[PDB]
């Protein structure tokens, strides 16, 4: 059923190591080889090696000799990509794809992908304060207001408003990571200036890696 | 060592025109009738999807709406009437030799006559600043062309460096963007100033936007 | 499809030992288990290949040559050779001391 999965997500300390699998089903396991491919949060990709399943060969990226470790196991159909001495910059989603043994006809098929995130960081709830203009209201119809998720880590956040029933013109834009090691995103919504005090508005934040669950209201 | 360079790194056509992408290696990836490369399509999010294997043949499942050329060295990667899935990144990789690379990508974007965005200034909250940091938002919803100045301003200083931003993907029924820039000061550094100002530049504005406000 | 010649052949340690047949060389292990060891062209991406297999292309005639270079006691077993683009039919190597 030509498809690979990829085991779960990872945070790890710098100077850890962590072991990814692949688990592929319904091909020829030793008719394919097996090659891992990451790519650092919005960049492009990069090969770091690849494994022949029916002799255990080996192909290595030479930023990353005897420093990852691939591996496979037959009985399992099941690849691994051991990383090692883990570094800031080696955050990145890491996939497994696999290619045809007989030649290169490319890539065909590709794992789900699996995101490691390196941070000294510990997991923190995220602090939400209202964005609301200092000065409400002149005659111009739209006014805009939103919520601001500061310090928090690890991701991922969900932001909904209203507890949901509003969505039309929602924006809550991708978390940036901050020079203390923690993200920080906003949520943002245009309404009626004319049912600003008329209507209530609050953004509801969970954060489920720290149990946090807060609601607040501009 | 072979690194690919794809020209151009945006482009940006309505769903019907031809799209034609470039793929342009250091060396020659092409040896005795083959050419090693390929080219993948991904979504945001996505894990990558190959579409044109062996520089010019296609594989199974693919639309022939795409089509791959090119030898020696140059490649071509070819659309020609597209539809809405088809924005999105699109790579080259070479397995010409050691190391496998992939190209920089290149992204095709939604043209859309010029949009201006609609600014707004946000100022820190009594909540946030006692906790001892002020967090300023300037908001800018729908505008195309991407490329926007976004200046930070305090009283008629130029802030540098202290600042954030953070593009939308393009919303689907628009396909214009939307930018949020982040400003963080200590709370201390920033009541020893009162106006606080984004000054937005874009093409879609005859001259800039300024939004401020006073603490 | 190919010849792959000669039939069998039996060569000494240390001995090159050559046939003749996209151009893949396998050798056959059990169950259907079939591991590539050289291909024309030359595989680059291929993980742990074994440089003492090449596939050299003659002139012309559509001739190859399947080399194993100096060769060991278990390179002795069951190799075809396949063209890509049908099996070509079995031909053998033993390997004395």
């Amino acid at each position: 059923q030509v498809q690979l999965v990829q085991s779960g997500v990872e945070v790890k300390k710098p100077g850890a190591s962590v072991k990814v699998s692949c688990k592929a089903s319904g091909y020829t396991f030793t008719n394919y080889y097996m090659y891992w491919v990451r790519q650092a949060p919005g960049q492009g990709l990069e090969w770091m090696g690849g494994i022949n399943p029916s002799n255990g060969g080996t192909n290595f990226n030479e930023k990353f000799k005897n420093r990852v470790t691939l591996t496979t196991d037959s009985s399992t159909t099941t690849a691994y990509m051991e990383l090692k001495s883990l570094q800031f910059d080696d955050t990145a989603v890491y996939y497994c794809a696999r290619r045809d043994y007989r030649f290169d006809m490319g890539f065909d098929y590709w794992g789900q992908g699996t995101t490691v995130t390196v941070s000294s960081a510990s997991t923190k709830g995220p602090s939400v304060f209202p964005l609301a203009p200092c000065s409400r209201s002149t005659s111009e119809s739209t006014a805009a207001l939103g919520c601001l998720v500061k310090d928090y880590f690890p991701e991922p956040v969900t932001v909904s408003w209203n507890s949901g029933a509003l969505t039309s013109g929602v924006h809550t834009f991708p978390a940036v990571l901050q020079s203390s090691g923690l993200y920080s995103l906003s949520s943002v919504v245009t309404v009626p200036s004319s049912s600003l005090g008329t209507k209530t508005y609050t953004c509801n934040v969970d954060h489920k890696p720290s149990n946090t669950k807060v609601d607040k209201r501009v | 060592e072979i690194v690919l360079t794809q020209s151009p790194a945006t482009l940006s056509l309505s769903p019907g025109e031809r799209a034609t992408l470039s793929c342009r290696a250091s060396k020659g990836v092409s040896t005795s009738g083959y050419s090693y490369l390929h080219w993948y399509q991904q979504k945001p999010g996505q894990a990558p999807r190959l579409l044109i294997y062996l520089a010019s043949y296609l594989e199974s499942g693919v639309p022939a709406r795409f089509s791959g050329s090119g030898s020696g060295t140059d490649f071509t990667l070819t659309i020609s009437s597209l539809e809405p899935e088809d924005f999105a990144v699109y790579y080259c990789q070479h397995s010409r030799d050691l190391p496998l690379t992939f190209g920089g990508g290149t992204k095709v974007e939604i043209k859309r006559t010029v949009a201006a965005p609609s600014v707004f200034i946000f100022p820190p909250s009594d909540e946030q600043l006692k906790s001892g940091t002020a967090s300023v938002v300037c908001l800018l919803n729908n505008f195309y062309p991407r490329e926007a100045k976004v200046q930070w301003k305090v009283d008629n200083a130029l802030q540098s460096g202290n600042s954030q931003e953070s593009v939308t993907e393009q919303d689907s029924k628009d396909s214009t963007y939307s930018l949020s820039s982040t400003l963080t000061l200590s709370k201390a550094d920033y009541e020893k100033h009162k106006v606080y100002a984004c000054e937005v530049t874009h093409q879609g504005l005859s001259s800039p936007v300024t939004k401020s406000f006073n603490r | 499809p190919p010849t792959f010649s000669p039939a069998l052949l039996v060569v000494t340690e240390g001995d090159n030992a050559t046939f003749t047949c996209v151009l893949n060389w396998y050798r056959m292990s059990p169950s259907n288990q079939t591991d590539k060891l050289a291909a024309f062209p030359e595989d680059r991406s291929q993980p742990g290949q074994d440089s003492r297999f090449r596939v050299t292309q003659l002139p012309n005639g559509r001739d190859f040559h399947m080399s194993v270079v100096r060769a060991r006691r278990n390179d002795s077993g069951t190799y075809l050779c396949g063209a890509i683009s049908k099996e070509s039919l079995r031909a053998e190597l033993r390997v004395t001391e």
